């Protein structure tokens, strides 16, 4: 595990992934990215 | 669930034809009988809570052994006098149920059909529903027509009980 | 010792508490027809 | 952020060799317990508002910490308290799924300690909130998935307390 | 059955078979479950507690 | 097998108490109006053979597949039994406004008729269809006046759409 | 459809259909007829899956049947009727698709401000779902109580 | 419908030989013991009214949501039905303990009861209940020798609580 | 308070108070021995609002304390009176902080997720509100609960 | 977006009535001819990279433009002019598989035809370059599925005219 996961590129920047906007006619493509704005600026959920 | 409407309704089925002017008749009689009857029902309603504890009076006046010897079918603890006048209530409510029906069914439907095998293996005597059905019947306070056929449906069941 | 006890949320009081009328339904609806 | 597929073939790689037959016995391990796995998922988020529910029913609600003084009176809170045990809720299903607590490093307790003690919540009462989930869930899922669900449960009690 | 015989459930049970067919009247009870919901029964036990 | 009374006795017995005051002035309201509800039903009735007729003539005109062979009404067996499976559903509209509830016309056709008609492999469109027909012109024919003093037959075209409109769906 | 998700998810990583997708659209065509029939059922039996199941409602939940609520009344339970039959609906349309998309574009996202204008629990109203849920598979196989009940599972996870 | 010989001569002919000895000192035992299985039933069977009726009143004392108006055994034509029913059962379990088999009571009662109570709405709780209820007095009142030999009951106090648990069981 | 609300708001220009925003403590503090005036009789009489507001609830709302219900029974009528007791405070405490915000930041907002969870009607609580705002406006004079009036209305908007 | 599975389910839900014998034929209609449908993707999902040079070399390889002083004379825009031919390549074979110009709507056509004026770009060309693919990519994926793509092709070019 100390030659595994501890590795110098923490793997979670190349396997996270990313949202585009591309369709914004699609109602529930648009809810998921929604999300990923509030829990990215805010990084949390903003719900409570 | 004899009914006029229904019986009417069962009649034509069973002949296997459409509704004729006998129909009809049995209508405009049903509502000449309702016109009154659902007062009448009404004013039962109003008296109920009174006449349901003097049936009960009346009742432990005529069979004072009941209230005296120790038994679960008698009214001697206070558990069967809550199941005693509840079952005088569910009496005087079947009463306006048929007021209301316009006929016998309700009560041939909730009281009649069984209440003979229940009172063989509970050994309730009749007698006691007899008087108290009497002691309604008497005390009720109706007038006129209503009156006639509220004694009517009272003498139904005294008949059916015994 | 065992910290003993006191007070919150004592409540306890019913106060009007209103008795149950019990009530039931019969489930024989019109499904084909409810409003406009 | 691993999985039992991957974390037996990233450290067969890492030795340099191959598919052993002792590497191979545990992937048809995970080959074997996957269907059991993939029904037990859909039923944990089925009725996520309810094993919440009982937990902080069953270990949580009217007790002192509810009560001014404690730390849930504020309902800032007390909404934020069910959005933290939601996130110990759905990252063991992640553990499940995967097979492997690796996620629960990497993506629960990366400064999870710190982060506790620099607001002063209780750890036992979220280590007593986690023993509630547990027996919730082992009985709506079935007591074969709720002794898997169960193991990454107590990774989450180990690495809290 | 003729005109002098009460009719009787015919060869419910096999003569080597200690089971036979079900009564008919455990089969057809007076009434389904189409006219048990219209009668709006209620069951699934009791309410319940307050806790 | 309910009335309107009978209805308001079993939903008064499962309350377990007695019958309130609004429903007995509601069923005094029932009781005026339930001779109005009736005439209604009795020029409903007196037109029955010419309703079916017109009806099935209708939906024969509009659905011309029924009638071409191998169709489903097409043999003169079949359309006869066609022609009276419609005659049963419009006397079961009648007594289901006759008691004035639903239940006996829930009873004694809906439950059944469906699987029926889906195991007899009857299209289950046009009878729904000419059932709808059938309760368009059966109201047309109940509303006009030729001879009859003035009264308030509306809702009762209310009532007995209903039962047309449950009739026609339960039938599918 | 199973298509066309698989369509989005292809679509936002800029790819083609991965031929590990393609056998996944390739047996569901092979067993669409096997779905079809399993939502004929819906299809013919869909009164009495919801005139019992409403009974196991209130049963249940005897709150709502109460006087002062939101759905009281031989007309107002008749609503239910009226809008429950829609979730009868619409997991025969999530059968007859292969997921949840049919679910996702009528009923779901809005449900929370739907409900909360209706001023009827959600939770009141799922768990009418969960016990029609446990009255569909009395009518379904051993086989199809999974499948068609894991679209059951999505719904019930979307009002809670 | 097998009593005990019966059931050991299905034995022996799905075997296809003889009757082995030790069953045959088994039935020797079972013929001296027959008579004191009997004297059980007859002094269970004198008694059947009083533990249907005792058996209802624990019972309805117990849950009166049944006597409540709407419940399953509200109704007077119900509760007579009710008490039918429970009267039926004490019977096949004295027919089960008289032929000394509990297929009987299998064959008379049980694969059928179980969805005919759930296809009626009869709650299987209550009943089962009031079957276990039946079944401790009728052991209770099996086992006080009143003007009886000194004997033993025990095995057979094991067979009828087997016969009662099995019915309660089936009902669920 | 009133002054917290200008706080954030100034630092968002990150400037200086503007004198439109000055005079309003001006208006504030002068009237502070007023508005210390209003509130104490509140905390005075506790208990009058509270069992008035209970009963004048379940009479507008009576399938709550049905069957099925959240509050049912006894110990399930005394918290829904003690969760209505917490927001009988911050009423007071709005009116000495002259401001809604202390009502916000321990007792409003969070009500969405915590009500959901429990399963308690957020609009029959609101109607409790709306219930002890009738009771709490005769214990004090007209003009002087026309401003304390709005505070509960406030949490009437905030609930529904 | 509407796939025409999700299409024929729409028809009879903005009805309400349930699917008939009809509306179920519809899907029928699209699973009888489903299986070379999938069949005809992973053609043209390998081939796509090189399909994309001959429709080029058919149409504009040597041409008036792509010389010296005219557009596709960059190798940026060259780049451009390829890529596009490789964004309708593939969002074709998504509506070959859904079955719908719906999906052409929404992502390839919701404002293509404006932005083409702007940037100086000749349309016609483009609008050959997708015409003489069609003879390209129904030499390999067959004569079947060669008719039901000139559908979806043919829906862009009259979409950009
Ligand atoms: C609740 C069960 C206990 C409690 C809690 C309390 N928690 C607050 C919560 C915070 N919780 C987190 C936790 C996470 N964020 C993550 O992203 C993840 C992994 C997915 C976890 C586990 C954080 C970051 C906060 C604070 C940041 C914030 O304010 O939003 C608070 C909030 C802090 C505040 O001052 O309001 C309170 C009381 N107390 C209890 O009664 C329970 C034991
Ligand atoms: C009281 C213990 C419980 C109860 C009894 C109950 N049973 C019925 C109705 C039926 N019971 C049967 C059962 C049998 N019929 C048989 O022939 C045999 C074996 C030989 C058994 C075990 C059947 C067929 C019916 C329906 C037809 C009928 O007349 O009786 C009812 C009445 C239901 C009704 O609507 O009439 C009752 C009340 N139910 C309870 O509430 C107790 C839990
Ligand atoms: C059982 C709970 C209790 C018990 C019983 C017991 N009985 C016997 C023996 C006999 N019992 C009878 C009874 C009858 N024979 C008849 O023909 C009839 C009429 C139908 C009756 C009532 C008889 C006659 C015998 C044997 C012959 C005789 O008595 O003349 C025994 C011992 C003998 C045996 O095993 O049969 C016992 C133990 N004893 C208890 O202590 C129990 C509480
Ligand atoms: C709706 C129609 C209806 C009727 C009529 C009805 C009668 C009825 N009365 C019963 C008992 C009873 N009935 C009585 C009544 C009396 N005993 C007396 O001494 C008095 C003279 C009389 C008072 C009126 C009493 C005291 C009991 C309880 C005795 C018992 O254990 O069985 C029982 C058995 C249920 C039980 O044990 O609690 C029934 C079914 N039930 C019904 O559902
Ligand atoms: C079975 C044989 C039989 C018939 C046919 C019958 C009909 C009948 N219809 C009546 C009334 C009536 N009937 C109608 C019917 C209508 N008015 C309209 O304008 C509507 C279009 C239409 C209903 C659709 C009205 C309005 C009344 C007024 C009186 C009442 O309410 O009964 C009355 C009241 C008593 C009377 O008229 O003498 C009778 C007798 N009575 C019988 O015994
Ligand atoms: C000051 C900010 C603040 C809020 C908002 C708050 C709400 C709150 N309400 C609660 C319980 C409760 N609240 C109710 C309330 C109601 N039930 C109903 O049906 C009615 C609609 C309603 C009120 C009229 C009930 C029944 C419970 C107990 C929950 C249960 O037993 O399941 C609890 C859990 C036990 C407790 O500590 O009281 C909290 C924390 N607490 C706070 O500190
Ligand atoms: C997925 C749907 C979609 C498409 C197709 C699309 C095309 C697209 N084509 C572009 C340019 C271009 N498009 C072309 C087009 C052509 N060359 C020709 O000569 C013909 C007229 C035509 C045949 C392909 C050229 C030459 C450019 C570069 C123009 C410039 O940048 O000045 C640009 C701006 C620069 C770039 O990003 O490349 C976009 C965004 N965008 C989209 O979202």
């Amino acid at each position: 595990i100390d030659n595994q996961i501890k590795q110098g590129v923490n793997k979670r920047r190349e396997q996270s992934k990313v949202f585009k906007l591309t369709n914004v006619t699609d109602k529930v493509a648009l809810q998921t990215t929604i999300g990923a704005i509030y829990r990215q600026i805010f990084e949390r959920d903003i719900d409570p | 669930m004899k009914t006029p409407l229904t019986e009417a309704v069962s009649i034509a089925d069973s002949q296997g034809r459409f509704l004729s002017s006998t129909e009809i008749q049995v209508a405009f009689g049903r509502f000449r009988q309702a016109k009154a009857g659902l007062e009448a029902a009404k004013a039962l309603t109003s008296k109920a809570d009174s006449l349901i504890s003097g049936a009960a009076q009346a009742v432990y006046n005529k069979f004072p052994y009941t209230t005296q010897m120790q038994g679960p079918n008698y009214a001697a603890d206070q558990r069967g006098k809550d199941k005693c006048a509840r079952d005088i209530g569910y009496y005087l409510r079947m009463v306006t149920y048929c007021l209301i029906a316009g006929g016998t069914g309700p009560m041939d439907e909730y009281l009649i059909a069984g209440i003979d095998e229940i009172n063989r293996t509970f050994e309730l005597s009749p007698s006691w529903y007899i008087e108290a059905l009497k002691y309604i019947k008497a005390n009720h306070g109706l007038s006129g027509d209503a009156a006639v056929e509220a004694n009517s449906y009272l003498d139904y069941a005294i008949n059916a009980l015994s | 010792r065992f910290v003993p006890q006191e007070k919150q949320p004592k409540a306890g009081d019913p106060a009007n508490f209103l008795a149950m009328a019990k009530q039931v339904s019969r489930p024989a609806n019109t499904v084909t027809r409810v409003a406009l | 952020m691993q999985d039992a597929i991957t974390s037996v073939i990233n450290s067969s790689d890492v030795q340099g060799k191959y598919l052993d037959a002792s590497a191979i016995q545990k992937l048809k391990a995970y080959f074997a317990t996957g269907e059991l796995r993939v029904r037990a998922a859909t039923t944990i988020s089925a009725n996520a508002a309810n094993i919440v529910k009982e937990a902080v029913a069953k270990s949580l609600l009217y007790s002192d910490i509810t009560r001014p003084g404690g730390n849930m009176y504020t309902t800032r809170r007390y909404a934020a308290c069910i959005r933290d045990l939601d996130y110990y809720l759905r990252y063991a299903t992640y553990a499940m799924l995967a097979g492997d607590p690796s996620i629960l490093d990497e993506r629960v307790l990366n400064g999870l300690k710190e982060t506790y003690n620099s607001l002063g919540v209780p750890i036992g009462a979220t280590v007593q909130a986690i023993q509630a989930m547990k027996e919730v869930t082992a009985g709506l899922v079935g007591a074969d998935a709720g002794k898997e669900m169960g193991i990454y449960f107590d990774y989450i009690c180990s690495g809290l307390s | 059955f003729g005109y002098d015989t009460v009719p009787y459930q015919r060869r419910r049970v096999l003569p080597q078979r200690n089971v036979g067919e079900t009564p008919f009247n455990l089969k057809t009870p007076r009434y389904n479950e189409y006219h048990r919901t219209q009668l709006g029964f209620p069951q699934v036990i009791w309410q319940t507690s307050v806790r | 097998m309910f009335d309107a009374f009978t209805k308001v006795v079993s939903q008064a017995d499962t309350r377990g108490e007695m019958l309130s005051t609004a429903q007995i002035d509601a069923l005094s309201q029932m009781v005026a109006e339930s001779n109005k509800r009736l005439d209604s039903v009795n020029r409903i009735t007196s037109n029955a053979s010419t309703i079916v007729s017109n009806a099935a003539r209708s939906l024969f005109a509009e659905q011309p597949q029924l009638i071409a062979p191998g169709g489903n009404a097409y043999t003169s067996r079949r359309m006869a039994a066609c022609l009276r499976d419609m005659e049963i559903i419009l006397r079961y509209v009648t007594y289901a406004v006759f008691a004035g509830d639903a239940s006996v016309l829930e009873d004694r056709c809906l439950n059944g008729l469906r699987e029926t008609y889906l195991a007899l492999g009857t299209p289950g469109s046009s009878v729904a269809v000419g059932v709808g027909k059938m309760k368009e012109a059966a109201l047309a024919i109940v509303n006009d006046p030729a001879g009859i003093t003035p009264g308030d037959c509306s809702a009762l075209a209310s009532e007995i759409a209903g039962y047309f409109d449950r009739a026609a769906a339960a039938v599918s | 459809s199973i298509v066309t998700k698989s369509i989005v998810n292809a679509d936002a990583e800029a790819r083609y259909l991965s031929p590990g997708e393609l056998d996944r659209i390739k047996s569901f065509v092979t067993s669409g007829e096997r779905r079809v029939r399993i939502a004929e059922t819906m299809t013919g039996a869909r009164e009495r899956i919801i005139k019992e199941a409403g009974n196991q409602l209130f049963q249940k939940r005897p709150d709502v049947v109460s006087p002062g609520g939101n759905a009281y009344g031989e007309e107002m339970t008749a609503t239910c009727l009226r809008d429950l039959d829609y979730y009868l609906r619409l997991i025969t349309y999530g059968i007859v698709a292969g997921d949840v998309t049919p679910i996702e574009e009528i009923g779901v996202v809005g449900v929370r401000e739907m409900y909360k204008s209706l001023g009827t629990p959600i939770e009141a109203v799922a768990e009418g779902v969960r016990a029609m849920k446990s009255v569909a598979t009395s009518l379904l196989s051993g086989e199809d109580a999974a499948e068609a009940g894991a679209y059951f599972d999505y719904l019930i996870g979307a009002m809670s």
